[PDB]
């Protein structure tokens, strides 16, 4: 029956993909379905986008559905229709899925009554918001997203699995209106919670690792650029020579070298227009970066005009602009005097902490340590009597 | 009230919680009084262990709220309540790491039926000295207080110490309360701080 | 109307109406006066307008058989005050407009009303008034399909720096395009009204972030010499909007009201109460951490 459709699948398949295809008429027929789970995995990663794929899951899909893990078969099925370039294929096909698991449940979740499937709609619903996207429909992908997003919350836990899809939907929305913050920060909770399996590909990541530092540059609040060097994606994508400059820009906002980023984006700015048309944003970022660092590193909060000058390589007109920019934006909060050439800084926003940063912080709790000891050495000698 | 309940202590990853019992004895608190339900479970101390995590779960499907995990030191070691609080929630850790189950912090505080505060009255004969009464009580909660914040204080640059030459986790959540400690910081010679002295003159 | 006795129109019929009323039907009666305030534009009396406008209660358009009568009320009611050039109440008229239900649902008609409100709101006196309306705009998903609009209000209501020949250049061939508040010979007079209310929005931005700026650096900010520099600061303040004192030797002009000592000390109670706190809180996270480590 099913045994035929594997073999001419088989025959057309390169010799590559041949020993993986043996396994899956061996363990249907010994009845050995975990082994099973192991066997399309393995073929899978290494014949994502050939489309013997497709085909094949479609035999499999119509078989079991309860025979073999829910959280297994739906994952296959949208790492598919990423890698299918027809988006009507891939919104007829969602569809019809769904419903059958809708029906399904009713039945199946009792008999068997241990298993549950729907956790399965959702893993899907994720993906009918992608194509969407595709198609490049945001009404319809937007009212999608708002209930994926309370249908998550009302679980008590999530699979990774589960927010994972939830991410991705939300990260190709984002980037389509071009907005940078909002990119950003949501690409971190994907990140993280990410599974250790592989079903994500280098390229994914390096698009994700080069997108997330377009993002960082030319953003306008984003001092956690430590952390993409602190994390793995930025750190080992070093190597192609894009990611050399790329990777010494954000090395270059940290210690806050004018010179270095400055010298390195003249180059690079031609070649790619997206740094080309945020340019305003992308010279005055690294002179944001030393003004609040300044501060930060100071025990006091307070700053000359004259200081400023010298640090950003501004004139006095230019330093009192910048201030008052940078309180636009929400990083620093204060006072301007112009009148004493000061600015009174009266909090500054928190930020990442490094090991130079911790010891910063670490010596001056030792003076203050050491005013409690002896202030508290005064209060015993007076006063030793009553203390009734 | 008290489950049975067993630890073992070779190996701390058994344990034995009898689920039966919770519901029996739930019903039973209803002819006390029905406007308790489950909302967690006491730990006897004397600190926060990670084998809790575990026990957790089970306290999931007994409650309508994220269960409460209240040590009760028995002990009765602190220099305020000797209770700390925490309460079980799930999240991403922004660290680069997967989804953590894990204890965070609730503040502990005391509120009372009237009823039972005539009582613990009743029972204490203390004058108290970490309470505040007249002007020599005042004077000895006032050292009191700044030899408990040398204490704590103490403990914040032993901490950074352990980060750098031990290697305890970097952790962003807690040393970013530490820098707000600062841009909060009082400053002297500022015009708030003459304000200071001015007040000094009036009283 | 075709005669040139036009204007004897407006007299006869506006007296007839205060005589005469019967039992017609609530649609004629509201058709008449309007029919009349339309003959007080042309006659040249608003005022006179404004006291017919009050005979029909507003309380009466509620109900969906006079709903077309609703329209045309508001939009004579947005000319009348536009005349006497109070963009408040042309503001907060189209607003009336926007919320019938005609004009919100069909996709075409909101439009042209939605660009209106934007256009005047900026051009209202800064009142406690404008601040609670502008923000409202924001809330709608309506205005981020307008481009032109949505970047418009975009800037007033958030606080930044920007001059007048900047927006001047700018909205110049774009909106100049569009009538009310521009063009023509008296509605260049509405246009001119954005040049001190742009002056406005920066001395609220300055306000806030110096306290103490030189009258002399002032000046240079805002494109303006000195003289009306003062002027400018002396009706914003009467207003009740900023709050400064002017050195007349050029020396400070210092924008705050004095704080008295009980105010600045009590400030300086709240930071000792939240330092104790941040103490504390760090004190039991370290204690979580010697378990996990």
């Amino acid at each position: 029956e099913i045994d035929t459709i594997l073999s001419t699948l088989r025959m057309e398949a390169d010799p590559s993909l041949h020993p993986l295809f043996e396994q899956f008429e061996k363990f249907y027929e010994e009845k050995l379905w975990f082994q099973l789970s192991e066997s399309l995995t393995k073929f899978f990663d290494d014949a994502k986008s050939t489309p013997l794929r497709l085909r094949l899951y479609d035999n499999f899909v119509s078989k079991f559905y309860d025979k073999i893990n829910q959280l297994s078969v739906v994952k296959y099925l949208l790492a598919s229709l990423k890698d299918s370039k027809d988006f009507d294929e891939s919104l007829k096909y969602l569809d019809d899925l769904k419903a059958q698991f809708q029906e399904l449940d009713s039945k199946k979740q009792r008999n068997n009554g241990s298993k549950d499937h729907g956790d399965g709609i959702l893993l899907i619903d994720s993906e009918i918001a992608r194509t969407y996207l595709l198609k490049n429909d945001l009404v319809k992908a937007r009212d999608l997203l708002d209930d994926l997003e309370k249908t998550l919350d009302k679980k008590d836990s999530i699979p990774l699995r589960i927010t994972n899809s939830f991410y991705s939907t939300n990260s190709q929305y984002f980037k389509f209106k071009n907005d940078f913050n909002s990119f950003y920060y949501t690409s971190l909770l994907y990140l993280s919670t990410l599974e250790p399996s592989t079903s994500i590909t280098l390229a994914e990541r390096q698009q994700l690792a080069y997108d997330l530092s377009i993002s960082a540059l030319l953003g306008d609040k984003i001092y956690n650029f430590g952390e993409l060097l602190h994390h793995p994606i930025m750190e080992t994508i070093v190597n192609d020579s894009n990611y050399d400059w790329l990777f010494q820009l954000l090395n270059a906002l940290t210690v806050g070298d004018f010179d270095k980023f400055d010298s390195l984006i003249k180059v690079q700015i031609s070649k790619i227009p997206i740094l080309a048309q945020h340019e305003s944003f992308l010279r005055q970022k690294i002179c944001l970066m030393t003004l609040i660092e300044t501060v930060f590193v100071k025990n006091i909060r307070m700053l000359s005009f004259e200081d400023i000058s010298k640090a950003t390589h501004l004139p006095k007109d230019n330093v009192e602009h910048l201030v008052m920019r940078a309180i636009s934006l929400g990083l620093l909060k204060g006072s301007i005097d112009q009148v004493n050439e000061l600015v009174t800084i009266s909090w500054v926003q928190p930020r990442i902490i490094s090991g130079d940063q911790i010891t910063k912080m670490k010596d001056r709790l030792v003076e203050w340590n050491d005013q409690v000891e002896k202030l508290g050495k005064k209060m015993e000698a007076r006063g030793q009597s009553i203390w009734v | 009230f008290a489950l049975p309940f067993e630890e073992d202590e070779k190996n701390s990853d058994v344990w034995f919680l009898d689920h039966n019992y919770i519901e029996n004895m739930n019903e039973m608190c209803k002819k006390i009084n029905a406007k308790e339900k489950l909302i967690g479970w006491y730990h006897s101390g004397p600190k926060l262990r990670a084998s809790d995590l575990k026990i957790n779960e089970l306290f999931k499907k007994y409650t309508q709220n994220n269960p409460l995990l209240l040590i009760v030191d028995v002990k009765q070691q602190g220099v305020g309540l000797p209770t700390d609080a925490y309460v079980a929630i799930e999240q991403v850790k922004d660290d680069g790491t997967s989804t953590e189950k894990t204890f965070l912090h609730l503040p502990c505080t005391i509120e009372a039926e009237e009823a039972e505060e005539i009582g613990v009255e009743h029972l204490l004969r203390d004058v108290r000295d970490q309470a505040a009464g007249g002007l020599s009580i005042r004077l000895t909660n006032q050292l009191k207080s700044l030899k408990g914040l040398q204490s704590k204080l103490k403990d914040v640059v032993e901490y950074l110490d352990k980060v750098i030459n031990k290697e305890l986790p970097i952790n962003h959540t807690i040393l970013g309360k530490l820098q707000d400690v600062f841009n909060l910081l009082p400053n002297l010679g500022t015009p708030d701080d003459d304000e200071i002295d001015v007040e000094n003159h009036d009283r | 109307k075709e005669e040139g006795k036009i204007d004897e129109a407006a007299d006869i019929l506006c007296e007839l109406q205060v005589e005469t009323y019967g039992s017609m039907e609530m649609s004629e009666k509201i058709q008449f006066i309007l029919e009349q305030m339309e003959l007080s534009i042309l006659k040249g009396d608003y005022s006179q307008a404004t006291v017919l406008s009050r005979k029909i209660l507003k309380k009466t358009f509620k109900n969906p058989k006079y709903e077309s009568l609703k329209l045309e009320y508001y939009n004579l009611l947005v000319k009348i005050s536009l005349h006497k050039r109070e963009y408040l109440e042309v503001a907060q008229y189209l607003q009336e407009i926007y919320q019938t239900d005609a004009i919100k649902s069909d996709e075409a008609k909101w439009k042209p009303v939605l660009s209106h409100i934007v256009y005047f709101l900026v051009l209202s006196p800064y009142g406690n008034l404008q601040n609670d309306l502008i923000h409202k705009i924001q809330n709608d998903n309506n205005l981020k399909k307008l481009e032109s609009q949505e970047s418009l209000v975009k800037l007033f209501t958030t606080n930044e720096l920007m001059r007048w020949p900047i927006v001047q250049k700018t909205y110049e061939p774009v909106l100049n395009e569009d009538d009310l508040a521009f063009g023509g010979e008296a509605n260049k007079h509405h246009w001119e009204d954005l040049q001190k209310r742009v002056i406005e929005h920066n001395l609220r931005v300055i306000s806030e972030y110096y306290s103490r700026i030189t009258l002399l650096r002032l000046n240079e900010l805002l494109d303006l010499t000195e003289s009306q520099t003062e002027t400018y600061i002396s009706d914003l303040v009467n207003q009740g909007i900023i709050y400064a004192k002017v050195n007349r030797p050029a020396k400070i002009v210092n924008f705050e009201k004095p704080k008295n000592s009980s105010q600045l000390l009590n400030e300086w109670s709240h930071n000792v109460d939240e330092l104790l706190e941040h103490i504390e809180t760090i004190g039991h996270l370290i204690t979580k951490e010697e378990i996990m480590h």
